[PDB]
RNA sequence: GUCUACGGCCAUACCACCCUGAACGCGCCCGAUCUCGUCUGAUCUCGGAAGCUAAGCAGGGUCGGGCCUGGUUAGUACUUGGAUGGGAGACCGCCUGGGAAUACCGGGUGCUGUAGGCUU
RNA sequence: CAUAGCGACGUCGCUUUUUGAUCCUUCGAUGUCGGCUCUUCCUAUCAUUGUGAAGCAGAAUUCACCAAGCGUUGGAUUGUU
RNA sequence: CCUCCCGUGGAGCAGAAGGGCAAAAGCUCGCUUGAUCUUGAUUUUCAGUACGAAUACAGACCGUGAAAGCGGGGCCUCACGA
RNA sequence: GUUUUAUCCGGUAAAGCGAAUGAUUAGAGGUCUUGGGGCCGAAACGAUCUCAACCUAUUCUCAAACUUUAAAUGGGUAAGAAGCCCGGCUCGCUGGCGUGGAGCCGGGCGUGGAAUGCGAGUGCCUAGUGGGCCACUUUUGGUAAGCAGAACUGGCGCUGCGGGAUGAACCGAACGCCGGGUUAAGGCGCCCGAUGCCGACGCUCAUCAGACCCCAGAAAAGGUGUUGGUUGAUAUAGACAGCAGGACGGUGGCCAUGGAAGUCGGAAUCCGCUAAGGAGUGUGUAACAACUCACCUGCCGAAUCAACUAGCCCUGAAAAUGGAU
């Protein structure tokens, strides 16, 4: 049997609105710079995040997404973070001009860093916004309850992406 | 002057024994807990059979007594008086309080209302939990049928919902039935009175060579 | 553990290699799950009770859809299971008629469901296996063990009610 | 309608563990304090002079006095929505030393070895360490063995 | 391989009984003039060196008790977070993580620092 | 002769025609007991209609069912209910 | 009353209870007055105000013991007043 | 108001009582005594039989004010430049010592020594408030309460909007004025937007059916209604059910007696004929007698029976103006 390298990028989606948030859930997400419903965020993948998670595993659906995810993510509604504006890649100099000095010049640069989560990840990843995504098409199963008891919260491996091209 | 059992069914006070702190109490009305052939040997009653609750609730003193008065009766009609042996697995050790009120046309006449309600202790209650075994009857293995009808008419002296349950062990012992007789040959086991004696193959040699000889 | 049409997964896990044991021992379930993340959560859960494993100290070293191998054959299942009914635990062994294995684990999900109002949480589906047919015990299921088996359909109820609403002629029923 | 006794609801906190009551053994008096290391404050019972109240106990503090017998702990206490770092003087039979910042110090001094060392020999090591990553992708030999199939077991009431 | 003095951890070291102990040592032992305490030189203090390992002490033994450490109990009991799950309720099941304790069955029975002796 | 008619020890309920418990409404006020008068409603049926049962021979009585259509009174004492 | 043996405290420590304690903190003796004179800091309630109580020091003058030391009241948690 | 990695803290849940402290059930084995005593022992209970107390090893059941053991959640600290490492100086503190400690002065080290996120620090003046209430869960008093009192978080108060017909608190979601798209919770016969799908599989007939969190009504106990399931049993050596026979002798067995003869009661359950028969499951006779059953056989020729269990339905199930999925 070949065991396949446990996953080290994560999309999460914040799926539950913001009332009635218990303080430490309501933290987390802040963490996760996840402050609206239907927010998007990469995460690097380690004991520490993956813990995190797992506070906020209610409020989140959050899987591993693929190559055309993390594509159409930052072609559609790629945004980054430049003098705390949100501004929208609609040139490769804005991307040069904020991470040429990690190597980062372009959409492909970016989209590397964030799918093959390299050295600069951390920075890559917080330059850009927050995705905005819109309400999934064709509606959610439950997301009162986990995605393994017929909901859409918690875990799914790689049905994030089916839950991606839905909800971009 | 008994309230009705539906006012102290269910565990919601915290365990309240009769202890140095809660004095006055009342005598509990089940003072015997075993009957039939007391000193029968193990080997007598090989049959054993378990009534079970399946709920976690409080079962009242004088429940207790009634429910063994007429599994008593039933067992004392069927299978003789010396042919079984009873013995209920449940103690009030629980006592229940009452905070009386004055049963008169008068609020005035100091009745206080709920000032200063802790009551004064009214009986005693054994807490049951789902899975524990309630009463047991061991006896010949041809009275299982007697044993089963015994129990379900006790059954209709408790509140809640109970199992009759024919357990694999040999009689009150913690041993299987089918280990029992094998065991007992190669001496881990050693009668005495109505239970047996674990003989573990460890400790002095003395104790050893007392046995085989 | 909601529903659909279930699946056949082969599920091998064990636990994460320590300094204990280097090779600890590898363990196989049939889950039968709509899909591949309830079906590894199932198996979880599952070695959990069985073994003394976690998600978390050990892993799952595969997870892969079992096709039916003769799916043009009608055949006849099996199944011993044990669910929680409202005031206890019982073991069942029911019996089904289906093409494929997976098929006929959900007729028994939803038979469960009519019958005695169990929800696919309380149900633990411990064996499935084919049978002869002279091996079966329900009624239901050997009735059908006809060689020569012949029956007409009596009373077909119209299902086009709405298409036309409004018409002249009475459906007939007889055909 | 509680008290406001220096001791109540210390039954068991100030209570010797079993079979350890008696003779306090003398490495405790032994152990050498200086200023600014950090101590765990605990508060055994056996010896009732100098200390601490139990709201210090099992609090970690920094020493910043030295006495005959006792020591001053500046150590954090939370009093409704603010935090004060209080000073306390507690007997060292009260307190012992922290292994979290013992730990600390080994890492920083082998740590600044590692970066001699490497500067030395000039191939770059990391020295932050890292959070558990992912498993590596990994074979699985089933050495000639079939796994063993697992199923649940019927249901039987057992007691 | 051991002992003595002072110890650290304070039963893997304790408790009961039995066996063995070479050489130093530690003791038991002899005595009350002096020092010093007593109802009593029993204890304490002092001055000794005839005898003895009988005892303490050290080592070993016991299908020994205890203690220490494992397995089982048991992924059980209990439990963080979740559901417009079930049930009249009492309560229970599932998802997401964590996870005990008896009985029962094994193994072990002090380690060591400083200073000074004995052991061909 | 347990169960025609009853039902100890226990135990499960219902009702709001008792009395309590509480203090949610009312203190810029909802006239506070009983009787008289008058209408309507409930059934957990006293009688009457139709029935079943008896330790129902008849007579009388008792238990139970469908059942509130109809009726359920005149007085001494007491403010009384 | 006298003697031996076992005795982890199952006694005692003023009192309520809890904690603590064995060549102890208990019992009996001997000597004593640290239950004395002072300044600050700190803990407890706390608003980080006071009182009360308490802890660790520092400066005197002492007590005790061969000495190390210990003692500025009571083994600790209460026993009090602008 | 976060995790991770180290490192401490705790005594709740659980568990335990063949572990201490309390509570507590039942036997068993021993041998002393102001235990009762014990039948023939006074005579040296010549004896040893029972019941006590006591001890020993077990055994049932417990604890808010018990505990060896002991979680989950939780609380503190640390994760560096105020650090590390070299030298040197000061001290009236400490002291065998160039000792220890503290301070001070120079110098060299940047891989900025976990993850994630965020711009921080600091001062002055200051209103209103100081009746709260509700929900999940934990929890005290109380029979309980839309009762009284606490812990945690969220909410209402201060908040509109979609859904729950209706509703301060439930579920979804929080709000500038609009257009388009899509959803949540909830729904899609008609009121009333949307299933006018040739939706799937079953269950259920109610002469009080049932119909969706909070929530707005029900239990124990029953059913040969029906549907699944568990365990056991019988059967071509012919089951089951029907129809038809035998159902005895001793013995009208013993002790009960005024009759109890098999059946007003106490013990025991024999034998043989065999096809079987209980010296009796019931009716009853004053009593006999006469019947019935369990037991066997005949006719009948293929499957049948019993005890449980849990789904829907039914009984249990009664209130006042006429009425509420
Ligand atoms: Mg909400
Ligand atoms: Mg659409
Ligand atoms: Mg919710
Ligand atoms: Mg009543
Ligand atoms: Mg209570
Ligand atoms: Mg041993
Ligand atoms: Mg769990
Ligand atoms: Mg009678
Ligand atoms: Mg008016
Ligand atoms: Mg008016
Ligand atoms: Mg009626
Ligand atoms: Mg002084
Ligand atoms: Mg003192
Ligand atoms: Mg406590
Ligand atoms: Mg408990
Ligand atoms: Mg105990
Ligand atoms: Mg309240
Ligand atoms: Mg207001
Ligand atoms: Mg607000
Ligand atoms: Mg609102
Ligand atoms: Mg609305
Ligand atoms: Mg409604
Ligand atoms: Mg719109
Ligand atoms: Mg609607
Ligand atoms: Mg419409
Ligand atoms: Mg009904």
């Amino acid at each position: 049997f070949y065991v396949p390298a446990e996953p080290k990028l994560a999309f999460v989606i914040r799926i539950r609105g913001i009332n009635g948030v218990s303080p430490k859930v309501r933290k987390v997400l802040q963490l996760l710079r996840l402050r609206q419903i239907f927010n998007g965020t990469f995460v690097k993948l380690n004991k520490a995040s993956i813990n995190m998670l797992r506070i906020v595993e209610p409020y989140i659906a959050w899987g591993y997404p693929n190559l055309k995810s993390v594509n159409e993510l930052i072609y559609k509604r790629g945004y980054g973070k430049i003098n705390k504006k949100r501004i929208a890649l609609t040139d490769n100099a804005l991307i040069a001009r904020s991470l040429g000095k990690y190597g980062i010049i372009c959409m492909e640069d970016l989209i590397h860093e964030i799918y093959t989560v390299g050295k600069r990840f951390k920075e890559a990843n917080n330059f850009l916004w927050p995705f905005k995504l819109s309400s999934p098409r064709g509606g959610m199963k439950k997301k009162t309850t986990h995605f393994v008891e017929g909901g859409d919260a918690g875990n799914r491996e790689d049905q994030i992406n089916r839950l991606i091209r839905r909800m971009n | 002057g008994r309230r009705p059992a539906r006012c102290y069914r269910y565990c919601k006070n915290k365990p309240y024994p009769k202890s140095r702190f809660c004095r006055g109490v009342p005598d509990a009305k089940i003072r015997i807990f075993d009957l039939g052939r007391k000193k029968a040997k193990v080997d007598e009653f090989p049959l054993g059979g378990h009534m079970v609750s399946d709920e976690y609730e409080q079962l009242s003193s004088e429940a207790l007594e009634a429910a063994r008065i007429c599994a008593n009766k039933y067992m004392v009609k069927s299978c003789g008086r010396d042919g079984f042996h009873m013995r209920v697995r449940l103690h009030p050790f629980h006592v229940i309080r009452i905070n009386k009120m004055l049963s008169c046309a008068g609020a005035d006449r100091l009745q206080t209302g709920m000032r200063g309600a802790f009551g004064k202790p009214q009986g005693t209650v054994a807490r049951v939990h789902i899975g524990q075994v309630i009463m047991s009857i061991r006896t010949k293995l041809q009275n299982e049928e007697h044993v089963i009808e015994a129990l379900r008419r006790a059954k209709f002296k408790f509140p809640g919902r109970q199992k009759i349950h024919i357990s694999k062990k040999w009689g009150f012992t913690k041993f299987n039935a089918d280990e029992f007789e094998d065991m007992v040959a190669k001496k881990c086991l050693i009668p005495d009175g109505c239970g047996v004696k674990y003989v573990p193959s460890h400790g002095p040699l003395d104790k050893w060579r007392v046995l085989h000889s | 553990k909601a529903s659909g049409t279930l699946r056949e997964y082969k599920v091998v896990g064990r636990c994460l290699p320590t300094p204990k044991c280097h090779t600890p021992p590898l363990y196989r379930m049939r889950i039968f799950a709509p899909n591949h993340v309830v079906a590894k959560s199932r198996f979880w859960y599952f070695v959990s009770q069985l073994k003394k494993m976690k998600k978390s100290s050990g892993e799952i070293v595969y997870c892969g859809q079992v096709f039916e191998k003769s799916p043009l054959r009608v055949k006849n299942f099996g199944i011993w299971l044990r669910y929680d009914s409202r005031s206890g635990t019982h073991n069942m062994y029911r019996e089904y008629r289906d093409l494929t294995t997976a098929g006929a684990v959900t007729q028994c999900y939803r038979d469960m469901g009519a019958r005695h109002r169990a929800r696919a949480h309380s149900i633990q589906i411990m064996k499935v296996e084919e049978i002869a047919a002279s091996k079966c015990r329900r009624p239901a299921v050997k009735q059908f063990h006809d060689s020569k088996i012949k029956f007409p359909l009596p009373h077909r109820v119209l299902r086009r009610q709405h298409k036309p609403r409004f018409t002249t002629k009475r459906p007939n029923t007889f055909f | 309608t509680n008290t406001k006794g220096k001791r109540r609801g210390t039954r068991y906190m100030f209570s010797r563990p079993f079979r350890k009551h008696g003779v306090v053994p003398l490495a405790t008096y032994m152990r050498i304090y200086k200023k600014g290391d950090i101590v765990d404050i605990k508060g055994m019972g056996t010896v009732q002079k100098g200390m601490p109240h139990k709201c210090y106990h099992g609090k970690t503090g920094r020493v910043y006095n030295v006495t005959q017998h006792a020591v001053g702990i500046v150590v954090n206490k939370q009093v409704k929505g603010k935090i004060l770092a209080k000073r306390i003087n507690v007997r060292i039979e009260h307190i012992k030393h922290s292994k979290s910042r013992d730990s600390f110090l080994k890492r920083v001094k082998e740590n600044d070895q590692k970066k001699k060392e490497a500067k030395e020999k000039g191939t770059w090591v990391q020295l932050k360490r890292q959070p558990a990553p992912p498993r590596e992708a990994h074979f699985v030999r089933t050495n000639g063995k079939e796994p063993e199939l697992l199923e649940p077991i019927p249901y039987e009431f057992m007691a």
